[PDB]
RNA sequence: CGGAAGGGAUAACCGCUGAAAGCAUCUAAGCGGGAAGCCCGCCCCAAGAUGAGGCCUCCCACGGCGUCAAGCCGGUAAGGAC
RNA sequence: GGGGAGGUUUGGCACCUCGAUGUCGGCUCGUCGCAUCCUGGGGCUGAAGAAGGUCCCAAGGGUUGGGCUGUUCGCCCAUUAA
RNA sequence: CCGAGCGCGGGAACAACCGAGACCGCCAGCUAAGGCCCCCAAGUCUGGGCUAAGUGGUAAAGGAUGUGGCGCCGCGAAGACA
């Protein structure tokens, strides 16, 4: 956690970073130990529910951080023969298949640029709105079960 | 030859309900909504404290009521069972839950219609700051 | 929520184009906004209009009082259209333009106490072959011993006609300001000389 | 002319983040999408909604017995009825 | 080969009813159930597409006119989203 | 045991289930089954564990990283599981 500023708080977490400040409403039951330069968390127990609740709360904070330390972004392949994406303004329409060429709204906290009409980077200082904003493009076009056409990630194609 | 008492003028209290558990709140509403808690006590002529509620529509209930517990009204004509659980009662008019939970456990018969003209139940707080309040925890 | 008030004149037929429109005739001869309604001291919004002038002698009733107060000649019937507030002075048919569609209220014809036949278009029974007093009647009206009793609101013999009723998505056809007249597509309920509400329609 | 549109909560189901369990998981915290079905929406009924509501406007003291008590008697106001 | 569920089938027992509980089939009027015929929503597929198979969700609505037959049923005929 | 105790208490209601054999009186007390938050008399009594399904609030074979609890075996700081 270099350059942040974590804080303390009845019932949630704030995170300063050069990106910005996100809300993070962790667990009630637990320590949100801050030291100098380094953040912690214990369980008040070893129970079967504080495990779940410890570890949670220890990765999600550590994306809470990592959502303005760096920033995150989600790519988005796209194959096809018409297929092609393209960035009207802040926003990005994209011609697949459908009649009309449909167009998608910019999310609050997500600025999405283009390496190609066949690439789609998303950026997003929360990685919760980073995967699910990003997930909702796969969704318009869902992966061709049968050739190798539509959205998809880095991840492997169908075939 | 038993006491069996006169007239008397009845306590309006103010009741809270944040936090407070519905049945837990609903019982000691009805308890007192005759006067089983008044030695003065007497099962026909009813003179229960005029029960008040604020922010009834903040009452927490146990394990899943909310989305679990299911309230049934019948009409008359067929399928005019119309059901409708908490989650849908809160939204509307809330005051309404901590209602049936009283009047279902009130006796049941003519004074019992009485004993719920006393139930003076709100969401806001605030209520008819009228002239009677006395706050009971 | 546009909305004005008239009767039912009658009802023929025009010609649009080359094709043919059945009309029936609506009457918004002007409406005076009788009393509005704010929320901030009434619980909602809405505009009485009030209709048909009419002379002081049946005003004798208090009402002299509400229509000098609205400054209004004293009419003889008023109505709520709902969440209507205009503008200070009173509604034409101005309100509607040729081609809009309108939704329709009124008060059907009453058909007396109807029969079944009548009432839910039943079916009763033959004209034939046997029983000759049923040809008309209802049927069997519930089962055998359970449940034993019978349908609240089974379809029976009762009053069919006299009610409120609407008919919607109606497209003026014209509308005549120099007489305050209202064109509709015909299909409008209660008979001639007939109160009728008519407002903006449910489309979107 | 209408069966809608549309708003919301969902069924099966598809998903984001994510432990318990160094991975993974649609989930146990949180979130999103999802039926002609559910709730509004539409139309009609509706304050005997004995919990009898609200709004605008009009009339307005005793005229006699009942001291104390609610009452009781003829005339009246708005207006209603015949 | 095993375990059930339902209480529509054929029975079993003879409990109420023999100082009477009118049985089949149709017409009329239906209402309810879901284990869904169709229309809406899904998983899979030995699913290219179209089509179809199976499981799941789902009663809201719809579920045809005749030939024969006392028929319920079924066969057939012309359709149907069914 | 009812029948002949459809007299009483409990079991919601219910001759035969648990309680108990009604001679009459009482606005006296102990108890039984049974219960003790409210309709309803009397503990929201004390103490320790379990269950998260409304299980409780009534079903079987059969199925599973449901939860807690107690044991056996292989592997590991000469570095394993992931």
């Amino acid at each position: 956690p270099k350059g942040v500023s974590v804080e303390v708080a009845p019932g949630r977490v704030k995170v300063k970073g050069p990106k910005g400040e996100l809300e993070v409403p962790v667990s009630p039951e637990m320590r949100v130990v801050v030291e100098e330069g380094v953040v912690r968390v214990e369980r008040p127990s070893d129970e079967r529910r504080h495990k779940s609740l410890h570890g949670l709360t220890r990765t999600l904070i550590a994306n809470a951080v990592k959502g303005v330390s760096e920033g995150y972004s989600k790519e988005l392949l796209i194959k096809g023969i018409g297929y092609r994406a393209r960035l009207v303004g802040r926003a990005l329409e994209l011609t697949v298949g459908f009649s009309h060429p449909v167009v998608v709204e910019p999310p609050e906290g997500i600025t999405f640029e283009v390496p190609e009409p066949t690439r789609v980077r998303v950026s997003g200082i929360d990685k919760q709105k980073v995967g699910q904003v990003a997930a909702n493009i796969r969704a318009i076009r869902k992966p061709s079960a049968y050739h190798e056409k539509g959205i998809y990630y880095a991840g492997e194609p169908v075939r | 030859k038993t006491y069996v008492p006169k007239q008397v003028e009845p306590r309006w209290v103010l009741i809270d309900a944040e936090g407070k558990t519905l049945g837990r709140l609903a019982t000691k509403i009805a308890t007192l909504l005759r006067g089983k808690h008044r030695p003065d006590w007497t099962p026909n002529v009813a003179m229960g404290d005029f029960v008040v509620v604020v922010n009834a529509d903040k009452i927490r209930v146990t394990g899943k009521k909310l989305e679990q517990k299911i309230y049934t009204r019948y009409s008359g004509y067929p399928g005019g069972l119309k059901k409708i659980p908490l989650e849908k009662m809160l939204a509307t008019h809330p005051e309404r839950v901590l209602e049936h939970a009283v009047k279902g456990m009130l006796p049941k018969g003519p004074l019992g219609r009485r004993l719920f003209k006393r139930l003076k139940v709100y969401a806001g707080p605030d209520h008819p700051h009228q002239a009677q309040r006395p706050e009971k925890l | 929520m546009k909305g004005i008030l008239g009767v039912k004149v009658g009802m023929t037929r025009i010609f649009r184009d080359d094709r043919a429109v059945p009309v029936t005739v609506i009457l918004a001869g002007p409406c005076p906004v009788v009393q509005r309604r704010t929320p901030e001291k009434d619980g909602y919004t809405a505009v009485q209009l009030g209709f048909l002038p009419q002379n002081p002698k049946r005003v004798n009733r208090p009402l002299k009082g509400h229509f000098a107060k609205a400054g209004v000649e004293p009419v003889r019937i008023l109505r709520e259209i709902r969440d209507f507030n205009p503008e200070g002075d009173t509604v034409t048919v101005e309100i509607f333009k040729p081609g809009e569609r309108v939704d329709v209220t009124g008060t059907s014809k009453g058909r007396g106490f109807a029969g079944v036949m009548k009432r839910w278009n039943f079916a009763g029974g033959p004209d034939s072959h046997g029983a000759h007093k049923i040809h008309r009647h209802p049927g069997s009206i519930g089962n055998r011993k359970t449940p034993g009793r019978v349908y609240k609101g089974k379809k029976m013999a009762g009053h069919y006609g006299a009610e409120r009723v609407t008919v919607m998505n109606l497209e003026v056809v014209d509308v005549i300001p120099e007489e305050n007249l209202l064109l509709v597509k015909g299909a409008v309920p209660g008979p001639n000389g007939g109160l009728v509400i008519v407002r903006e329609t449910k489309k979107a």
